[PDB]
RNA sequence: ACCUCGAUGUUGGAUCAGGACAUCCCGAUGGUGCAGCCGCUAUUAAAGGUUCGUUUGUUCAACGAUUAAAGUCCUACGUGAU
RNA sequence: CCCAUAGUAGGCCUAAAAGCAGCCACCAAUUAAGAAAGCGUUCAAGCUCAACACCCACUACCUAAAAAAUCCCAAACAUAUA
């Protein structure tokens, strides 16, 4: 995931993740945050921050992100994989 | 320093795997042979020609019998990358007086004793 | 004509070449 | 998790003293004053002494025949100094020291007079003959490396191999000779005289069994 | 199967994942003892380049293609399929695999060259002017090395270079 | 373009000539006749 | 035994039965009768053969 | 580029493409890796 | 010494050119121990030029003045029924 | 496909060589990392790999090609049954 730290971070504000532990079909969003909360990725920029969210009657792994230009976008990964949300991510974070 | 080459004697020794492959049988063998001259006697050495000129193989496909002793069996197997050796077998009995103008040699080595121009 | 050893592989006989492509593995 | 093989001791192999190979010569001690003719027949065939190994358990296997001079050697002994450790490997030399004298005459000189003077002087060398021997306390892939890395250099075929690997040469190469599918051997051929073949052949193949030619080996001949 | 739908609805892209439907493997496999798709089939050596059907079970709407581990093949059949894949987006088999792309299909350069049994690429190779003497002369390959083990019913080898 | 030597027969460059199926075939078939008499031959 | 249809699955020679012996035997006796009917009642004119004289 | 018959990466940023017939090793960060198969 | 002693004219220069790159250049690339004009390495391209002079008998060889050059090999060591 | 803290500038001529100048022993802590397995370093910084943590396709049939002079040479067909 060192494309995500190649490219930048400064314009996102905060981002958050939400899903449920007891179920199956949350590994995604787990190595979405592992990856997005590294090293490289996080020192690259020291205006933004991360809030770990974890509910038990969630039964939804919705990631919802903004940047600075007053946007929004909300990705919930019940059927879709780390990479592919990954280079969304950065596709729309390279774009705007 | 090219010469005669000689054959061991390991080489001419029958298996049973080459008596079922052919139509052979070690006990009781056949008495006369058939050799059937197929390659030229040009380009062989003078005694290979000799040989050949010895034999009664002076044309090309022609039938010839000798014995089956020692001495035609190594004349053969000098002379066996010129010639072909096919056995020679009797169905009937042997071509008395009477059946001596009536006979012929037929394929694969049949020397049938009552040879016919009408059909079965 | 040539020694029985030398440095260009030398081709061999037209019937030495046949009975080393027809004895093939 | 994965599991972690112990890895191999080397208790029982001491290092002797000189681990570096010795210093090779370009004429003996003492100078031929008979010239002698070009025998070829010191490279044709199989090699007969020098095959199996004695000390060390990695040698450089031939693949084909020629000859060594002072050069060669030379080269090759700076290139094992250079590329060896002293402390953990050694090497002993198989070939012996070059003498086969050869006649150089002049240069633009007419064809007659009688043979050259003597020059310098080779070694011969057959197929299957191990030119050089090296054991110590190292493992397989450096060793078979820098020797590839001569054997490549040198004017005949030649493979870094040692005793299991010539032993699985061995084994798959008799595999492959005594599973063939056609009924038609070189061998049988050749000694049964099948043909006339005999006349074109040559009387050593009788014992090269159609792998040797002149002094190259084919080992994919059967 | 599984594809992605975005919308955008207020500033607010919406990335969804739905999953929808796929077929299945026949119910009545001729040889189940089989470790392969084409081996449980006795399709072992009998396909050519010319079946667009077995082609496109194994590859992508838009011109990929899918690993081993997705398909089931081994480590010879899956090469077979590559190289056989190649010769029919060449020959004009296969209209509706084509590349995605905004609008470059404008100018029609050279026009469309009829072709089969196309093994390299048009546009690379150099055309050969010595063609060499008459023993070693230069051939044009054709075929695939992979397709020389398949059935044959003419009473000779298949001719890959002529 | 290719020139060939003195005598593409004879000599040191000559022009190899190789084999084909039908001289496989005839040395094979002259083995067997030859394996044949062999074993007619052998007694 | 069951093979899809594909390129070379099928031989390219059409696949061709034999009919039966007995019928064939039967057609074969009804064609020459009907041949030796028509030599018996005189239906021919100008003939040729294939004599092998002095080889 | 340089023609060499047997093509290998010098450093680690070398990585090997097989492009107009040709097998290239290209190279960002070492510019003088660029080799050619002749 | 393989046709050539019942005969294959032998070094240059004038005139006439043809083909090939192992290319001096103008056409197009990558790197550099490429700071910019001066240099080098590897690739494709032959549509042209390859000077003015001296003396030594020269195809060899020597020296004065230019630009991108005074390039190489084969054509009977090109061409004497010119 | 990811991944890297520390007892230290482990012992010594040269000013020091601090993991790549030489010697015998090449220690030692939490899960787990070499007193150093491959580039850039007078003495320090920059990059990977082996070892956890993490999933776990083949993780490799070993290496075997070339360009001279009038202009390159017959043409063609991998799929109706040796
Ligand atoms: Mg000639
Ligand atoms: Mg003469
Ligand atoms: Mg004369
Ligand atoms: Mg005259
Ligand atoms: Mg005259
Ligand atoms: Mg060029
Ligand atoms: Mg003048
Ligand atoms: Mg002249
Ligand atoms: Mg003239
Ligand atoms: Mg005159
Ligand atoms: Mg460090
Ligand atoms: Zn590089």
């Amino acid at each position: 995931a060192a494309a995500l730290a190649r490219l930048g971070l400064r314009p996102v504000k905060q981002v958050r993740v939400q899903f449920c532990p007891f179920e199956k079909n949350v590994e995604s969003t787990r190595t979405f945050l592992q990856t997005v909360s590294s090293e490289k990725v996080r020192s690259t920029n020291l205006n933004c921050s991360v809030i770990a969210d974890v509910r038990h009657d969630g039964s939804e792994p919705c990631v919802d992100v903004l940047f600075g230009d007053g946007h929004r976008l909300i990705m919930r990964g019940a059927h879709l994989t780390a990479l592919e949300m990954l280079t969304a991510f950065a596709s729309h974070i390279r774009a705007r | 320093k090219f010469t005669r080459s000689r054959i061991p004697e390991k080489v001419f020794q029958a298996s049973p795997e080459d008596h079922e492959k052919y139509g052979g049988d070690p006990q009781n063998p056949h008495k006369l042979h058939i050799v059937t001259r197929i390659k030229s006697t040009r380009r062989r050495p003078y005694w290979e020609k000799d040989i050949i000129k010895m034999l009664g193989l002076e044309k090309a496909h022609t039938p010839q019998v000798h014995k089956n002793i020692p001495s035609v069996n190594a004349k053969l197997k000098v002379v066996k990358h010129l010639i072909r050796i096919k056995p020679l077998k009797l169905p009937q009995g042997l071509p008395a007086e009477e059946n001596m103008s009536n006979t012929c040699l037929k394929s694969t080595g049949e020397l049938v004793v009552q040879w016919h121009l009408k059909p079965v | 004509g040539s020694k029985a050893v030398t440095r260009h592989r030398r081709v061999m006989h037209f019937q030495r070449q046949k009975l080393m492509a027809v004895t093939e593995y | 998790v994965k599991t972690l093989l112990p890895v191999p001791s080397f208790e029982d192999v001491s290092i002797p003293e000189k681990p570096k190979l010795r210093f090779i010569e370009r004429a003996p001690l003492v100078p031929k004053v008979r010239r002698e003719p070009k025998n070829l027949s010191d490279i044709r065939g199989p090699s007969t002494e020098a095959t199996e190994f004695t000390e060390g358990n990695f040698a450089i296997l031939a693949l084909g025949g020629g000859y060594l001079h002072w050069g060669h050697f030379e080269m090759m002994r700076l290139t094992i100094n250079r590329s060896m450790d002293p402390k953990n490997m050694f090497a002993i030399w198989r070939v012996p020291a070059p003498f086969k004298p050869i006649t150089r005459k002049s240069v633009g000189h007419r064809m007659g007079g009688g043979k050259g003077a003597i020059d310098h002087y080779v070694t011969p060398v057959k197929a299957g003959r191990l030119v050089v021997e090296m054991g110590g306390r190292c493992e397989f892939e450096e060793v078979q490396g820098f020797l590839d890395q001569v054997a490549h250099k040198l004017p005949f075929a030649a493979k870094a191999v040692s005793r299991g690997t010539l032993e699985k040469m061995r084994k798959d190469q008799e595999e492959r000779e005594r599973n063939n599918q056609n009924p038609w051997t070189f061998e049988r051929i050749a000694t049964a005289n099948m043909l006339g073949i005999r006349k074109v052949l040559s009387p050593y193949d009788l014992t090269h069994k159609g792998k040797y030619w002149g002094k190259f080996y084919m080992p994919k001949r059967v | 199967f599984r594809e992605v739908v975005e919308t955008q609805e207020g500033k607010t892209t919406i990335i969804e994942g739905r999953i929808t439907a796929t077929p299945k493997e026949s119910p009545n496999p001729p040889n189940p003892s089989g470790q392969c798709p084409i081996c449980r089939w006795n399709l072992k050596h009998k396909y050519n380049y010319d079946d667009v059907l077995l082609l496109s079970q194994f590859i992508r709407p838009h011109g990929g293609m899918l690993p081993r581990k997705i398909t089931g093949l081994c480590q010879e059949e899956h090469r077979k399929i590559e190289e056989c894949v190649k010769m029919a987006h060449r020959a004009g088999l296969l209209p509706n695999h084509r590349p995605r792309l905004p609008e470059g299909v404008v100018p029609k350069s050279k026009p469309q060259l009829n072709r089969y049994l196309t093994r390299w690429a048009p546009g690379s190779v150099k055309p050969i002017y010595k063609k060499g003497p008459r023993w070693n002369r230069v051939r044009m390959p054709v075929g695939s090395p992979l397709l020389r083990d398949n059935v044959c019913y003419s009473r000779t080898p298949w001719k890959l270079y002529h | 373009r290719g020139r060939i030597p003195g005598r593409q027969w004879i000599g040191k460059h000559r022009r190899p000539r190789f084999v084909s199926l039908r001289a496989k075939q005839n040395m094979i078939r002259r083995l067997e006749i030859e394996a044949e008499n062999h074993y007619w031959l052998s007694m | 035994g069951y093979v899809p249809k594909t390129s070379l699955s099928s031989p390219p020679w059409p696949e061709v039965v034999l009919p039966d012996p007995v019928e064939e035997t039967r057609h074969h006796a009804e064609v020459v009768k009907k041949v030796n009917e028509m030599i018996v009642t005189g239906q021919y004119g100008r003939l040729f053969a294939v004599v092998h004289f002095a080889s | 580029f340089k023609n060499k018959t047997v093509l290998k990466k010098r450093c680690k940023d070398c990585y090997l493409v097989k492009r107009r017939g040709r097998w290239y090793v290209y190279c960002k960060t070492h510019p003088r890796h660029k080799q050619r198969q002749m």
